[PDB]
């Protein structure tokens, strides 16, 4: 079922109904994606009659008929994106309506995350292994230390901190980054982890704050442990601002470097 | 940048107005070549000799048969203009008159004269 | 190709951004390039890929590309050249060529179109362009091949023009906008 979330009011536009039991649905532009049989189905949220294409109005995955099952989707402002049990990742591209890249992986791709545009994806392997992959140069990169136990992947929305994710299970949140521009060529890197109280989903993160649903229905908010120096600094000096300027020197926002550089008043902390 | 915005507003006439009043070359020229695409001739070549842009204005009157403004054009252009005008007139012949007009206005009166002859204009 | 190009330089972080969104939204669209923005080469009527090895010449004739210094576009010019015992005030008294540029293509190097006495003759004063730099420095002949679009070159610093382009900057900068020349001072 499919609603419009109007200034005003909320409306219901329609239900639908699949060839199967979905296993999941996502949402994004004027388009929902849904899998169920291992196949996905695209299909626009709003139809007007008059002057589109009918092709347009839905497409089923994979659309050449393949053996390939689809055991995981997502959707962003441009693409649509999927992985199989084959190994294959696929980006499909929603304004021209065309596949636009392709990877095989050696195993299966059991789950995928994109990041906000769609330019790094993070992917959960058969041995529930976890891969950032950049469409962009076809790379992939192992994630380090990556649990099993994770059901899940957020991507950072603020905009200092464009490489860094978390992953999560039950019990914990890992913080991850990916450096992409350094001399070493690129890299993901293992920041840190935060426990989470029980029975607590992550939904958002934002600026090391990480929006949580609890048991209860209601929302609630954990500062990762990654960012407990945004706290401030001057009642502790140099105890969260050390952190800070560790953190900041490695974002690059060298501007609040200066400001902690000048409170610590070090020949050593200025090398 | 007033008479380009004013234009694209689609007010043509306080466009002219400033542009008349101010006397500003480029956007008398700018003014020219919007009547030029709306395909009012004379307006368009009244902004273009406004703007000093005779070469335009010589073009869109040939174009359009505008000998009568084309003499208007070489009398204000240099002699080597009005005798280039003259052997338009000359090749069309059927403005023989202003044609020996600006040979003997331009001082060359050797061609006034062969072309005079030509046309027997004993006057 | 351009972002692929730009991912081998050091990209500050407000072109990064703007990279990242357009490196995506580009492999999105199609995998070709529109005919109408491919330049001709005017010499030997072939059309030259967006970028190339060889630089601003054709990739078939290896003639150089003469440019609009307005807009960059190709001008629909060919340089040429004087035959020999052919003098600089004797070549403007006496101002086939075509015929010249159709004979010459498919060579392995440049060729220099060069121009006899009966050539000159069939040219007219209106097609050709005359470039008269100061000793020690010989003049430069150009021949437009599309008469109907009209050019216009700069008495002071030779750059070349559309004459409604060079009108339009003259009239806006009050002067030639590449050597600041007013259009009332009289020449050197």
């Amino acid at each position: 079922w499919f609603y419009v979330l109007g200034e005003n009011a909320v409306k219901k536009l329609k239900d639908m109904e699949y060839l199967g039991t979905v296993a999941s649905i996502c949402l994004h532009s004027d388009y929902a994606a849904a899998l169920f049989e291992g196949k996905v189905q695209l299909h626009l949220i709003e139809s007007e009659i008059l002057d589109a294409q009918e092709e347009r109005e839905t497409r089923l995955f994979p659309a050449v008929d393949d053996k390939c099952r689809i055991l995981c989707h997502a959707l962003t402002s441009d693409f649509l994106i999927y992985g199989t049990d084959t190994g294959v990742v696929q980006y499909f591209y929603i304004e021209d309506w065309q596949f636009v890249n392709d990877y095989r992986h050696p195993v299966s791709v059991k789950k995928i995350f994109p990041d906000p545009n769609g330019t790094r994806l993070v992917f959960i392997d058969e041995k529930s292994d976890g891969f950032v992959y950049c469409p962009v140069n076809d790379a992939t990169y192992e994630i380090p230390d990556f649990s099993p136990t994770i059901k899940g992947v957020l991507w950072e929305n603020w905009p200092m901190d464009k490489g860094v994710f978390i992953a999560y299970d039950d019990d914990k949140v890992y913080t991850y980054v990916f450096h992409k521009d350094t001399i070493q060529g690129a890299k993901v890197i293992l920041a840190g982890s935060t426990k989470v109280p029980f029975a607590h989903k992550p939904l958002l993160l934002y600026n090391g704050e990480l929006t949580c649903q609890t048991q209860s229905g209601k929302v609630n908010n954990i500062y990762l442990s990654t960012h407990g120096f945004l706290s401030n600094l001057k009642d502790t000096g140099p105890d969260e601002l050390r952190p800070m300027l560790a953190q900041n020197l490695m974002l690059k926002r060298f501007s609040d470097a200066w400001e902690m550089c000048r409170i610590l008043n070090d020949e050593a902390a200025w090398n | 940048s007033l008479v380009r915005i004013h234009c694209f507003q689609g007010n043509v006439q306080k466009a002219a107005q400033i542009a008349n009043e101010t006397g500003n070359l480029a956007a008398s020229y700018h003014l020219a070549r919007q009547y030029e695409s709306q395909e009012e001739v004379g307006q368009a070549v009244h902004f273009y000799t406004r703007a000093q842009a005779f070469k335009n204005a010589i073009r869109l009157c040939k174009e359009n048969g505008l000998d009568d403004q084309l003499m208007n054009l070489a009398l204000l252009s240099s002699p080597e203009d009005m005798i280039e005008a003259a052997r338009y007139y000359e090749e069309k012949g059927v403005q023989m008159d202003r044609a020996v007009m600006l040979y003997h206005k331009a001082g060359h009166f050797s061609k006034a004269l062969e072309l005079a002859f030509a046309t027997q204009q004993f006057v | 190709h351009a972002y692929d190009k730009l991912r081998g330089l050091y990209i500050p972080a407000r072109f990064q951004k703007s990279i990242e969104l357009g490196t995506l939204t580009i492999r999105a669209k199609p995998f070709h390039d529109s005919e109408e923005l491919v330049p001709l080469c005017y010499r030997c009527s072939t059309n030259n890929p967006l970028l190339n090895n060889l630089g601003n010449v054709c990739i078939n004739c290896r003639q150089p590309f003469i440019f609009s210094a307005s807009s960059y576009d190709v001008l629909h010019l060919v340089e040429f050249y004087l035959e020999e015992g052919i003098t600089d005030e004797e070549a403007i008294s006496l101002i086939p060529f075509t015929a010249k540029l159709s004979f010459e293509q498919g060579g392995s190097e440049f060729v220099p179109v060069v121009v006899s006495r009966l050539v000159l003759r069939s040219m007219s004063r209106r097609d050709v362009l005359i470039k008269r730099w100061p000793p020690p420095l010989r003049w430069q002949y150009f021949r437009s091949l599309l008469p109907d679009a009209s050019i216009t070159m700069c008495p002071s610093c030779f750059q070349m023009f559309h004459s409604e382009d060079y009108e339009l900057l003259v009239l806006q900068h009050g002067c030639c906008p590449y050597c600041r020349r007013c259009k009332d001072d009289p020449g050197p």
